[PDB]
């Protein structure tokens, strides 16, 4: 049936534009950060606890486990 | 600590030497950059503190407040950008200058190794707020509101200066570190009772206490949106920070002394939450909700247990963000309607759906829905009060229920139902307002992932 | 009564101005479209892109200056030692009584 | 709902309204059709007995006394039509009723779709602008001095005239917009 | 165009200059609190073969 | 829903159907514009019973103020069409 009637509703263009802009910026910064974190975890991360050698004193950033924390 | 202070000072020449149509852009960008700089302070230790120098130190009670104070300025600028459009460049620059000075005073207040410096900055924050309220205010009662706000504060704080100078004359130092390590018991004496009152009432008036809360509805209703934001988000927390800092010297006198205040706050939270039910104004309703939350914070500080302090810190941060968001929403409604009364503009969910979603999220986070930090502070304070006395819960219970009621009431009166037929100037919500709400709400839901970051030094 | 019924010479109250009428895609920032768009971009980039993302990542990966894993390892080693010795875990007294000099009552 | 109200209700209006309420509540009491028909005819017959009564005081005595009886047996949970002010779907679709002026705020990219609709809307806006200017004068001249006495509006009397205050009656959203 | 956008965009440089100046001032103020360096009971340490101060 | 889009023809047909099953009126004498008070000699109570039948037929009830001033099938059809937003 060709009884298609017009639906009066407020303009959703601005809400969609704001949502798209927010998603675009958040992803624009988060996707590189997520990729970098994954590469760091897979390739470099997860140092394992050891014993301090005699006569050697560690530096301040050598007492942490995660590479990004160090 | 100067790595934060100096950029804030440089914000002033940058604003005053800015091009006539680039002040807002320059101010927002550099404020956000300064906020990013402030994030470094969050990495606290389980040891004493972050003592930068003889003048300024950092603490995990001071660090969240500093971060919130820095984060608030871009939001205030974005909120103020709207209604200052028909205004000359000089007066807009003066407004931005006042906001920058307020931030600088708050930043120096929160570090403040010495109590007299803390008092000086604590009262220096008063002038920019008074000028903002009494200058860029719409109604004719802004003068009376400014007078109330000034004189309540000064009547509360004038005995505090005398008490502080007396304490330094006797003890010999007003430094926080020295005071904590050399704290000695206060004998239950009339002079000690009055010293306790002078030390406590100044911070009690700014919370504010239920007896002394009158200035706040006037100041919140009559101030512009930036003024309301800074009053609800940061300026109310100064009293709580001051109490947590100064209470150490007060013991063991606090137990006997605390009863009048504990009763006033436990009954005043109920009174103000009930007042919220019958209100014809959005701003007054938000102000009374703030009064109820700060009464609960007063109870937490007066109980003076570790869980009390963690709950008070979390509740202060959460309330600051939530109340700033609520005032922003009310101002967005007002800028379209110009009435600032709930019952006039109705059914706004049909016309503005995303703004209705923002309203729902703000009302839910004001309602203390878990696992938001609002309920984290709520529950920590409630548990501490229950350990203090098993009867307090009953009052707390009522409070929670009443809170939910008026929150959803504010959600139902303005968003649900049928839109008023006559109003036709309700234009679609701008990107600026939606960004403002998003920047208000995202930090709360990010912080609920890491609650320890806002739980204070007793974590 | 020849009074003009006008208290003073006053400008009429101006009507509110819409940013959408003279400029669609008005972003609610400024009446100038270029400043408008650039203000929107800088707010979005320096708020959502820089602060909310990089700052959250920085706070998430903060080093253990609170010493939580340090405390856990200390407690683990301490309990490992105490169980073996047969010592009764944690002592009631926080300080050793031999180095505390009580005042004698003689009442 | 459409017609203007009167300054009062006459005796016959009151008796008709009481008849309507009583018959509806009896239908609510009598679920089945035959029982309802029998009792409704019995009630109609009882009602018609006092029809030719001429005493006004007696007329006042009648119906008001019946109203007390109606109130006693008023079926505390009567049947209500779904869309009636007490129905289960009274205001289901009020949330879908969007005003027409909202279309004036649409983005041009949205107005690119549905161009014929907006052209017809522009014709409607032109017609409204002319007709309202005519209607102001027409209502000013036709209204009685000292202010209107009854909230009923007069029709149009000329050729090109339109009914006064017509824009917001013609442009109702719909009963079921979505 | 250089020497033209500078006259309009010169203001941006001020906040970062303030930040670096504040960092320098913080280090300089730190330099005046070295009376107990490598003297705390918790961290008495013997200097490395090519070390002069434990922290700067 | 799955409700057919009823039209003016259907409304008028159902109105005249209900009126013809009203045995107080002989079917061959009534018409679309036939009055109730004078053209058919019906009581006001008969008119409100007609309103009852209409309300029970169309599934919605007419307010008393509008109902008490409806005297023709044609104007009843027009009113119900206005209520239901009927196109043709
Ligand atoms: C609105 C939005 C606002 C956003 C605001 C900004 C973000 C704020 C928060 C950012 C914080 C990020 C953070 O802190 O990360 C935490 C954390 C960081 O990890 P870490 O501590 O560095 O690593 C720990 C170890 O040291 C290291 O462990 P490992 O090295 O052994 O692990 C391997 C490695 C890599 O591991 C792998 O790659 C593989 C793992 C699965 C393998 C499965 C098998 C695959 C192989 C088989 C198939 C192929 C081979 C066979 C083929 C044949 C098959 C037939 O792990 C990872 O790389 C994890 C990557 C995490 C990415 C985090 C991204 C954060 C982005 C922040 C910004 C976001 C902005 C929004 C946009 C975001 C983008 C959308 O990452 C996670 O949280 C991961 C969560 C995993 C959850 C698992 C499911 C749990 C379900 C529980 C709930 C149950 C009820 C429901
Ligand atoms: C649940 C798991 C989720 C996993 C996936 C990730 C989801 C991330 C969502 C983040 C939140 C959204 C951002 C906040 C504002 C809204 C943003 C927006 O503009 O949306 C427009 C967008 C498109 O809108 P549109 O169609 O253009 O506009 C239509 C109209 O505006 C009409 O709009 P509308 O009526 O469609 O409104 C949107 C919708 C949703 O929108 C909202 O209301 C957002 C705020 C909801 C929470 C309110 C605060 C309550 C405190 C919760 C704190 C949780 C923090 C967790 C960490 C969060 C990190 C950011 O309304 C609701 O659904 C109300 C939800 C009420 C939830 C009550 C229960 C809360 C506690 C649940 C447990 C959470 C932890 C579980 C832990 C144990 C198990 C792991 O709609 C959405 O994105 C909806 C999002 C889906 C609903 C999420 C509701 C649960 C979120 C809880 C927080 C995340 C939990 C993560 C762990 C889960 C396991
Ligand atoms: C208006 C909105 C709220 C504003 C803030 C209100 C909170 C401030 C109120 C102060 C709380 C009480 C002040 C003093 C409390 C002392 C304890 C006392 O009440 O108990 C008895 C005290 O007895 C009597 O109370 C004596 C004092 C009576 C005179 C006080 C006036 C009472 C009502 C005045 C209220 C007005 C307050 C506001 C003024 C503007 C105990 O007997 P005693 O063992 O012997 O004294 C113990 C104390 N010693 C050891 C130092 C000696
Ligand atoms: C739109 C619809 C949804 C689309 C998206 C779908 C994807 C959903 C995923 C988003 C949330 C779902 C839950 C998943 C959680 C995983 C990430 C989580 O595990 O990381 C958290 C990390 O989050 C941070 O801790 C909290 C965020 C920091 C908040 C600071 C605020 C940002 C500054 C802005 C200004 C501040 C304003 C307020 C002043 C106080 C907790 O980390 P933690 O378990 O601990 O340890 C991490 C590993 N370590 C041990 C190596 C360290
Ligand atoms: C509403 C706030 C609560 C008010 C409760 C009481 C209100 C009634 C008091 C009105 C003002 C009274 C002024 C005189 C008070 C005298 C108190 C006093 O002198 O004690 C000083 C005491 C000991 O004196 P010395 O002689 O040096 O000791 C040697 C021998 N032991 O030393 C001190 O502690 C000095 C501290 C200053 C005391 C503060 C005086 C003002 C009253 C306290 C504040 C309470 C009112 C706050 C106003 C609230 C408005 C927001
Ligand atoms: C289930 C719940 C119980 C409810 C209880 C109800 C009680 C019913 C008994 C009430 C008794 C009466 O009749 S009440 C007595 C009221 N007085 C009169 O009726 C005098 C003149 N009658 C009129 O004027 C009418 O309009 C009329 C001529 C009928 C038609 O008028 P039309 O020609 O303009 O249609």
């Amino acid at each position: 049936h060709g009884k298609r009637l017009f639906i009066i509703k407020p303009s959703g263009f601005y809400d969609r534009r704001f949502l798209k802009l927010m998603r675009f910026y958040i992803l624009l910064t988060g996707i590189p950060v997520a990729i970098g974190i994954t590469l760091v975890n897979v390739f470099i991360g997860e140092a394992e606890l050891a014993d301090i050698p005699e006569g050697y004193v560690p530096e301040h950033w050598e007492y942490f486990k995660h590479p990004i924390s160090r | 600590m100067l790595k934060i202070i100096i950029p804030t000072t440089m914000l002033l020449p940058m604003t005053w030497m800015s091009k006539h149509n680039m002040i807002w852009i320059n101010a927002t960008v550099h404020s956000l950059l300064i906020s990013l700089i402030s994030l470094s302070l969050l990495n606290q230790l389980g040891e004493n503190s972050l003592n930068f120098s003889l003048t300024f130190f950092s603490d995990s009670l001071s660090a969240p407040l500093l971060v919130l104070t820095t984060w608030l300025l871009p939001l205030m600028l974005m909120a103020s950008q709207s209604h200052l459009s028909k205004e000359t460049t000089t007066r807009k620059k003066l407004y931005i200058t006042m906001l920058i000075l307020l931030q600088l005073f708050l930043i120096m207040t929160f570090t403040a190794t010495e109590l007299i410096l803390f008092y000086i900055l604590f009262e220096a924050t008063l002038v920019p707020t008074l000028i903002i309220i009494t200058r860029w205010g719409n109604q004719t009662e802004r003068l009376n509101a400014g007078l109330y706000f000034l004189f309540y504060t000064l009547a509360g704080s004038l005995p505090l200066l005398v008490a502080l100078v007396y304490i330094q004359n006797t003890t010999g130092s007003l430094n926080f570190l020295i005071i904590h390590y050399w704290s000695h018991p206060l004998s239950n004496s009339w002079s000690n009772i009055f010293m306790w009152l002078a030390c406590i009432m100044a911070f009690m008036v700014k919370m504010p206490l239920y007896g002394l809360h009158l200035w706040l509805p006037k100041a919140h209703v009559e101030a512009p949106i930036a003024g309301s934001m800074v009053l609800a988000a940061v300026l109310l927390k100064l009293g709580g920070y001051g109490m947590m800092r100064i209470t150490t010297i007060l013991n063991p006198l606090t137990n006997y002394m605390a009863y009048p205040f504990l009763m006033l706050s436990m009954w005043g939270m109920i009174m103000t939450s009930s007042i919220c039910l019958r209100q014809t104004d959005l701003k007054s309703l938000i102000a009374y909700s703030s009064v109820s939350h700060m009464a609960l914070v007063i109870v937490a500080i007066m109980i003076q247990t570790p869980w009390s302090f963690m709950g008070a810190t979390a509740l202060m941060i959460a309330h600051g963000l939530t109340s700033s968001m609520l005032f922003c929403l009310a101002n967005t409604n007002y800028e379209r309607v110009h009435s600032r009364t709930m019952i006039l503009a109705r059914g706004l969910q049909t016309l503005l759906p995303l703004m209705a979603t923002w309203w729902l999220v703000a009302s839910l986070t004001n309602l203390a829905l878990p696992p938001s930090i609002n309920l984290i502070g709520e529950l920590f304070i409630i548990t501490a009060s229950f350990s203090w006395s098993n009867i307090t819960i009953i009052l707390m219970g009522m409070n929670m229920m009443i809170t939910a009621l008026y929150s959803l009431y504010m959600l139902i009166t303005t968003q649900r139902g049928k839109y008023t037929h006559h109003i036709n100037n309700i234009k679609p919500s701008f990107t600026r307002e939606n960004a403002l709400m998003a920047l208000h709400i995202l930090p709360l839901l990010l912080l609920t992932l890491n609650p320890k970051m806002i739980l204070g030094p007793l974590y | 009564p020849p009074e003009p019924t006008i208290r003073l010479q006053e400008d009429p109250d101006p009507e509110d101005e819409n940013l959408y009428e003279k400029n669609p895609d008005s972003h609610g920032y400024d009446k100038d479209p270029i400043v408008d768009l650039w203000n929107m971009r800088v707010v979005f980039f320096f708020g959502f892109s820089i602060v909310l993302v990089l700052g959250s990542t920085f706070v998430a990966y903060l080093p253990d200056y609170r010493m939580q894993e340090w405390a856990r390892r200390e407690a683990e080693r301490l309990v490992k030692y105490r169980e073996a010795n047969g010592l009764p875990l944690m002592e009631s007294n926080c300080f050793d009584p031999n180095k505390i000099q009580l005042p004698e009552d003689e009442d | 709902a459409f017609s203007a109200p009167a300054a009062y209700l006459t005796h016959q209006q009151k008796v008709l309204r009481l008849y309507k309420r009583a018959l509806r509540h009896l239908e609510s009491w009598c679920v089945h059709r035959d029982k309802y028909r029998y009792f409704a005819c019995l009630m109609r017959a009882r009602f018609d007995e006092h029809k030719n009564e001429k005493d006004m005081v007696k007329a006042t005595q009648l119906l008001r006394q019946a109203e007390e009886e109606f109130w006693y047996g008023q079926h505390p949970q009567p049947y209500i039509f779904p869309e009636s002010p007490g129905g289960t779907s009274y205001e289901r679709y009020e949330c879908y009723k969007v005003p027409e002026w909202c279309l004036d705020d649409w983005h041009p990219s949205e107005k690119a779709m549905y161009p014929d609709y907006f052209a017809k809307r522009e014709q409607w806006k032109r017609l409204r602008r002319e007709s309202w200017e005519r209607e102001v004068k027409q209502l000013q001249e036709e209204t009685p001095p000292g202010g209107p006495r009854t909230e009923a509006l007069p029709p149009a009397r000329k050729e090109g005239d339109l009914p006064p205050l017509w824009w917001h009656i013609v442009t109702r959203p719909r009963e079921r917009p979505m | 165009n250089v020497l033209q956008i500078v006259r309009d965009h010169w203001v941006h440089i001020l906040v970062p200059v303030g930040f670096v100046f504040g960092c320098y001032l913080d280090r300089r103020s730190d330099e005046k609190l070295t009376a107990f360096r490598n003297k705390s009971l918790l961290f008495k340490r013997e200097l490395r073969p090519n070390e002069e101060v434990t922290w700067k | 829903s799955d409700a057919p889009p009823l039209t003016l023809e259907a409304i008028k047909d159902r109105v005249l159907y209900v009126l013809k099953l009203y045995d107080k009126i002989d079917p061959e004498k009534l018409s679309v514009n036939s009055h109730f008070m004078k053209d058919l000699g019906l009581d006001s109570l008969d008119q409100v019973e007609i309103i009852m039948a209409m309300e029970d037929e169309f599934g919605f009830e007419i307010p008393d103020i509008d109902a008490e001033k409806l005297m023709c099938p044609q104007e009843i059809v027009d009113y119900i069409a206005d209520k239901k937003d009927v196109y043709e």
